């Protein structure tokens, strides 16, 4: 939902009925040569409708970290692409009826970030930009999701 | 030297040690006799959900009412690894062995109906398929539930629609307490590998 | 060599990217984390044309 | 071997490779009294290195 | 038209569910289903992957974090690097879990110990005993400007504990320099000017052919005989130089070790626990249980 | 002359009746006969016709009138012809029921829902989910002299309704031109100048693999899930231009539409109903039960 | 057929004669479903016709 | 790796010692010895004829 | 394989068409684990598509 | 589809534990394994000789 | 009791019963119909020999 409802895409997916596709996500990030720190990006299906002690959240960094996901470190990898399947149990994303995500994509941080004991300069700024992937429209309809 | 923060991929081992394969192989034929190496066999087995599960006399009880604590608890091998994916497919096999301390009738008899998952006694017909047995001649009710879903995948969570897979129905003219081990057919699975939850050891009382 | 997981590492020191519309460039080829051996596990293809 | 039983024993035979009295006292190679070293002869073994369906659960 | 018998009298055992708790046989199970021969088809275009995520080997390969240590300017060289986490800077080498917290709530206080495990240490705790390859990448969270050498050795055999009524830890006076030379250890000695990571793979060592799968579990100061028959040892990082840093930099950096293994093996399908395999299912306050 | 027993002791399992809801395998049933290889000959010249009555794809093939309409000078363009049947101008596509009466007998009204399946449902209702091409013929009935166009388009997923307390219906008031353009939508405009019909397939096409078979049964408010579940979609015939027709023929026409599946498939041998098959006697009078 | 059970299935298969998707609209001739006519092919008739020694009480 | 039965229900009768009047038979007599293929040989120098 | 029992194992080993230690890290196809696709290799896809008489009841 | 039993009656006997005190046969003792196949390996270099 | 069972499970050698668990491979019969209750204990060690 967070794609299609975001660039325009709604546009040309309203008058269509089902969806399968894959998330392309792609971080860029900027932080002066003296700043340091890692994150870890990790997706979790179902993560808003599983149990809780099924969660990314609610378990450990080991168990986290044990999730499908991506170092992104500051001095080594200043961007990262991540692809994310497509996850419904159905056989496609229903757009007019079954409003509902099925995967939550999370930012976690491994290590704070680390400067001097300084300021205003030591810090860090990501752009998150994200689009789709192996994608099919095929059923039309006149009916629309009002949450676009 | 020149300013940098780079990864050269250094990869060291610490002995000049034999083939590991070949180790391990010696010391499966010395001390296990076998050798483990896909999780699915484990599926394949049979562990015990529950070693006293009491009935009530004429009553259609699915199974679920069961399953849906033996899947959170982790004791199981369906259960424990579930927590570690989050797609399965594919049917399951139960088996009931009889542990009924008491005489209720001269005619004890088990029988097993099929149902669509997390529905009710009251909203389901008797009919279909069934599996009777009768515990005095036979104490150990086998059974087994195919995949007959909408879908051809199934996830650990909740979802919107109901009855689109199948699950068992037990029911039973006395009033039985079983010993309840569960496992998958032949063609039962999971999806996605995630990461894990935390366990939980031992517990202690201490009265501070 | 790892399952699951993208591990920080190095790579090409200029990477170009170009998505349909957009132009990324990047100082090293990013480190991706993708799906092995993905397949389409829906059926939307086999019920229309796009 | 005469015996009225089809099912001449109850077991398959196998064969050692000794060349020696069982009951005398000349020493008896005991890796020479059955053949399961590392291969294909033990059935989990095979089962592994030629890849059967069963090891992964089908 | 209706001759006589002449087959023998059978002998027989009414033994129904034999073997029923191996993974191999023909199962005696009736299918509530039309066809006998009901099976579903292969796993094309079911899941998003058509890897087969059940093997041993591809879930004990899914590395996860359990150490992030704290090395600062003022860590000591040739001593164990013991700030940000706990078993700071040893890493007992092997598949079980080794680190638990204990959950006390309460009349009475109930004490329960919580595991943080990667899928390796999931996997072990459901069998007896475990041999494997242990490989270890061990990253620093730095800048170009900071600048180090750093000691990674191995040490076979029990670790020098401080066993509490509760859990153990490492004991960090017995790891020092004078205490435990590093001098006939194999190591990996790291240097941190542009590099910052190193893969290491421990193989199997021991005078057992298997070790065991309890670790931590229930290891206390009265039960700590498994916990260390549970490892091949132990890795120490210490700093062979002090971490060298401008004031422009961090005065710190963050180490991160991943875990994983290789060339598993796992013997006996039946864990070593005092009880069951039981998953905890964080309570919604600190108040339950 | 007597040797000794060589063979295992066999392990057994006292189940009689095992398999007996399958299709397939070798009946313990004794035969009240003479020979045990009792068998009936081949199906030549027993039945008026050599043809399969029992297979699915002859009996779901066998059509039959569902929708009755009538087409008048008044109807409004791109407005669904509501007269003269139930569910009028919208046809939920699928293998089950989807239309039902409710017979109010009594102190008390004992109501007994009742349907009127064609071939093709009653089938459907002996299991669980379906999955088929439905085929619908639609037929004018007029002369040389009434012309007009009519559109017939498919909309996927639920129906709009006016759910009522013991069965539903649809809302005709959500299906005109102005809240269901039909510019969209697959359709098939229809010139009655001197044709009268035209046959429709509509294959599957949903999210799932497997519809449910239960329609309308049970269905109300309350109880609305599984019927929109039970169906991929619906028709709606809508004219595109008004009825034409002089004073000399009939100001109104006839609109037959007849039903049934191809390319069918059943998925469980168990319906998935509240209770039972059960076939509708009709009472003698209107105040039996 | 790939089936670990050595016997594949709980019956012998006999096979039909038809060039139709069973499940298809088109017909089926019921007789080519099975071929059991007035001939050797039945069990009793064939032992009547061949005179077996068994239908005489031998 | 377990897969399901295939074989029919067998019909049986528990008839212990069936035939044990006669002298040609399949005797399930269990043998108070190690071997159970336990057989003396001929009567060769056995009898003094 | 050495195996006194004459039922050398409970069920008939199928092949995998597997190049890979099974417990080892390397990525293994699970297509290549079993043959089960939409062919005859099922007992009753066979039985339809080659048309035998037991799924028409005889 | 569903065929009539051909088979015979057979005669049985409910005798657990037949030849348990010889050394050949077949063991009716359930292993407590995963493997019903489970055997060990030959003898090299378990003792010292 | 109405129905008498019998069930064997695994053990680590000179353990107590509050010190392992009930989970693993287990055997269970019914004196009843089957009065023999017949189990095999595999080679799962540590070592490839034991003394005694």
């Amino acid at each position: 939902s967070t794609v299609l409802k975001a660039g325009g895409k709604a546009q040309k997916l309203a008058n269509f009925k089902y969806l399968r596709c894959d998330v392309q996500v792609k971080l860029v990030l900027n932080a002066n040569p003296f700043i340091a720190g890692r994150l870890y990006l990790a997706y979790s299906p179902y993560d808003d409708k599983v149990a809780p002690e099924r969660r990314i959240i609610y378990t450990s960094r080991a168990g986290v970290t044990g999730y499908p996901g991506v170092e992104l470190d500051f001095q080594l990898d200043n961007s990262v692409e991540m692809t994310i399947p497509y996850a419904s149990f159905q056989e496609a994303y229903d757009l007019v009826s079954g409003n509902e995500d099925f995967v939550q994509l999370y930012l976690f941080t491994i290590a704070p970030v680390l400067g001097p004991s300084a300021s205003a300069n030591s810090k860090v700024d990501l752009s998150v930009y994200m689009w789709l992937d192996n994608i099919s429209l095929v059923i039309p309809t006149y009916r629309l999701n009002p949450n676009l | 030297i020149n300013l940098s923060n780079k990864t050269d991929e250094n990869t060291i081992s610490f002995f000049d040690s034999g083939d590991p394969e070949r180790m391990n192989s010696e010391a499966l034929m010395r001390g296990c006799g076998e050798q483990i190496v896909n999780l699915r066999p484990l599926l394949r087995t049979f562990r015990t959900i529950n070693d006293n599960w009491s009935l009530a006399a004429n009553t259609k009880t699915p199974i679920t009412d069961l399953t849906n604590t033996a899947d959170a608890e982790g004791r199981d091998y369906m259960s424990y690894l579930s927590f570690l994916y989050r797609f399965y497919r594919g049917g399951r096999r139960y088996k009931f062995f009889n542990t009924t301390p008491l005489k209720q009738s001269q005619t004890c008899y088990v029988r097993s109906f099929l149902i669509p998952r997390n529905y009710t006694a009251d909203e389901i017909n008797t009919d279909g398929p069934s599996h009777i047995t009768y515990p005095v001649i036979n104490p150990v009710h086998e059974v087994e539930v195919p995949f007959y879903s909408q879908y051809r995948k199934i996830p650990i969570a909740s979802t919107t629609d109901k009855g689109y897979d199948s699950s068992l129905m037990y029911y039973t003219n006395v009033g039985t307490q079983q010993i309840v081990a569960r496992a998958g057919n032949d063609d039962f699975t999971f999806g996605w590998m995630i990461g894990t939850p935390q366990l939980q050891g031992i517990t202690k009382e201490v009265a501070n | 060599n790892v399952h699951n997981t993208k591990l920080a590492s190095t790579s090409a020191e200029n990477a170009i990217e170009k998505e349909q519309i957009t132009t990324f460039h990047d100082v090293e080829t990013p480190n991706r984390i993708d799906t092995p051996m993905a397949q389409d596990t829906s059926s939307a293809r086999s019920m229309d044309d796009t | 071997p005469t015996s009225e039983n089809p099912k001449i024993g109850p077991i398959s035979e196998v064969a050692s490779g000794v060349k020696t009295a069982a009951n005398g006292i000349e020493r008896i190679p005991v890796l020479g009294e059955i053949a399961k070293p590392v291969t294909a002869a033990v059935k989990w073994f095979a089962d592994i290195v030629g890849g059967v369906a069963a090891i992964f659960g089908w | 038209s209706k001759p006589r018998n002449q087959n023998q009298v059978m002998p027989l055992q009414n033994v129904p569910g034999w073997g029923y708790s191996l993974y191999k046989g023909i199962d005696m199970s009736v299918p509530l289903a039309y066809d006998p021969n009901n099976e579903l088809g292969d796993l094309r275009d079911v899941f998003p992957s058509a890897v087969d995520e059940m093997a041993i080997g591809y879930v004990c390969g899914n590395p996860a974090i359990k150490h992030v240590l704290t090395w600062s300017t003022t860590d000591v060289v040739q001593n164990p690097i013991s700030n940000g986490d706990d078993w700071g800077g040893v890493i007992p080498v092997g598949m079980p879990c080794y680190s638990k917290t204990i959950r006390a709530v309460k009349a009475t206080s109930t004490k329960t110990e919580v595991m943080d495990p990667a899928p390796c240490e999931y996997v072990a705790n459901l069998f007896s005993y475990w041999r494997a390859t242990m490989c270890y990448r061990i990253t620093v969270v730095k800048t170009a400007f900071h600048t180090g050498r750093l000691e990674i050795f191995f040490e076979p055999g029990s670790i020098p504990t401080v066993r509490t009524a509760d859990n153990l830890g490492p004991d960090q006076t017995q790891l020092n320099g004078t205490i435990a030379p590093s001098d006939n250890n194999y190591k990996y000695i790291l240097d941190l000017t542009n590099d910052t990571e190193v893969t290491i793979k421990v193989p199997y060592v021991s005078n057992k052919m298997f070790m065991k799968t309890v670790g931590i579990y229930g290891a206390h100061d009265e039960d700590n005989w498994n916990f260390d028959e549970s490892f091949t040892g132990f890795l120490c990082i210490r700093p062979i130089t002090k971490l060298m840093a401008p004031d422009t930099v961090s005065q710190k950096v963050s180490i991160v070790v991943w875990k994983w293994a290789e060339d598993v093996v796992v013997v006996e399908p039946k864990p070593l626990t005092s009880g069951p395999t039981q998953v905890y299912n964080p309570p919604a306050v600190a108040r339950d249980l």
